[PDB]
Protein backbone atom coordinates (compact mmCIF):
# COMPACT_ATOMS: atom_id res chain seq x y z
CA UNK A 1 0.00 0.00 0.00
CA UNK A 2 0.58 3.59 -0.42
CA UNK A 3 0.78 6.51 1.81
CA UNK A 4 1.25 10.27 1.06
CA UNK A 5 3.41 12.38 4.02
CA UNK A 6 3.38 15.49 2.70
CA UNK A 7 3.15 17.06 -1.04
CA UNK A 8 3.97 20.69 -1.73
CA UNK A 9 1.93 22.29 -4.91
CA UNK A 10 5.34 23.74 -6.19
CA UNK A 11 7.99 22.72 -8.64
CA UNK A 12 10.92 21.53 -6.33
CA UNK A 13 10.34 17.43 -4.98
CA UNK A 14 8.49 18.80 -2.38
CA UNK A 15 6.10 15.75 -2.30
CA UNK A 16 6.71 12.86 -0.19
CA UNK A 17 5.34 9.15 0.29
CA UNK A 18 5.99 6.12 1.78
CA UNK A 19 5.45 2.80 0.55
CA UNK A 20 4.38 -0.28 2.88
CA UNK A 21 6.38 -2.55 0.79
CA UNK A 22 5.27 -6.57 1.21
CA UNK A 23 8.03 -8.35 0.01
CA UNK A 24 9.22 -11.91 0.18
CA UNK A 25 13.13 -11.87 -1.27
CA UNK A 26 16.33 -8.81 -1.29
CA UNK A 27 17.48 -6.97 -4.36
CA UNK A 28 16.86 -3.78 -6.57
CA UNK A 29 13.62 -2.31 -7.72
CA UNK A 30 12.99 0.50 -10.19
CA UNK A 31 10.62 2.46 -9.76
CA UNK A 32 8.58 4.81 -12.42
CA UNK A 33 5.33 6.54 -12.55
CA UNK A 34 3.50 5.98 -15.91
CA UNK A 35 1.49 8.39 -15.49
CA UNK A 36 2.79 12.03 -16.47
CA UNK A 37 1.14 13.64 -13.53
CA UNK A 38 3.96 13.09 -10.80
CA UNK A 39 7.58 12.89 -11.26
CA UNK A 40 9.93 10.43 -8.89
CA UNK A 41 13.30 11.93 -8.53
CA UNK A 42 14.52 8.64 -6.84
CA UNK A 43 15.32 5.78 -9.64
CA UNK A 44 16.22 2.63 -7.27
CA UNK A 45 14.83 1.00 -4.05
CA UNK A 46 16.67 -2.33 -2.39
CA UNK A 47 13.53 -4.00 -0.75
CA UNK A 48 13.52 -5.92 2.64
CA UNK A 49 11.67 -8.27 3.83
CA UNK A 50 8.47 -6.21 4.49
CA UNK B 1 0.18 57.70 43.61
CA UNK B 2 -0.60 56.56 40.56
CA UNK B 3 1.67 53.42 41.05
CA UNK B 4 -1.15 52.31 43.31
CA UNK B 5 -4.20 53.30 40.70
CA UNK B 6 -3.20 52.83 37.79
CA UNK B 7 -5.23 49.85 35.87
CA UNK B 8 -3.88 46.51 34.39
CA UNK B 9 -1.28 46.20 36.93
CA UNK B 10 0.98 48.87 35.81
CA UNK B 11 4.52 49.88 37.07
CA UNK B 12 6.23 53.17 37.38
CA UNK B 13 10.03 54.45 38.51
CA UNK B 14 13.03 56.73 38.60
CA UNK B 15 12.73 56.65 35.00
CA UNK B 16 12.18 58.60 31.49
CA UNK B 17 8.55 57.71 32.77
CA UNK B 18 8.21 54.29 31.25
CA UNK B 19 5.04 51.99 32.56
CA UNK B 20 6.38 48.78 33.07
CA UNK B 21 4.01 45.76 32.15
CA UNK B 22 0.46 47.44 31.62
CA UNK B 23 -0.76 44.40 30.71
CA UNK B 24 -3.76 44.84 28.13
CA UNK B 25 -4.10 43.92 24.41
CA UNK B 26 -2.38 42.53 21.86
CA UNK B 27 0.24 41.96 19.63
CA UNK B 28 0.58 41.71 15.88
CA UNK B 29 3.74 39.51 16.25
CA UNK B 30 5.46 38.44 12.70
CA UNK B 31 8.45 36.61 12.88
CA UNK B 32 10.59 35.27 10.00
CA UNK B 33 12.49 32.11 11.13
CA UNK B 34 16.23 30.86 10.06
CA UNK B 35 15.96 28.66 7.11
CA UNK B 36 18.60 26.61 8.27
CA UNK B 37 17.12 25.77 11.39
CA UNK B 38 14.18 23.27 8.91
CA UNK B 39 15.02 19.65 8.66
CA UNK B 40 13.45 17.87 5.66
CA UNK B 41 9.72 16.04 6.29
CA UNK B 42 11.07 12.98 5.11
CA UNK B 43 13.62 12.52 7.89
CA UNK B 44 11.86 12.76 10.66
CA UNK B 45 10.24 9.49 12.49
CA UNK B 46 6.05 8.67 11.66
CA UNK B 47 4.19 8.85 14.31
CA UNK B 48 0.55 7.56 13.54
CA UNK B 49 -1.82 5.12 15.53
CA UNK B 50 -1.48 6.92 18.54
Amino acid sequence: ECKITECTYASDFGGIATVAYKSSKAGNCPIHSPSGVAVIKENDVTLAES
Amino acid sequence: PLNDVAPFGCSIALEPLRAENCAVGSIPISIDIPDAAFTRISETPTVSDL
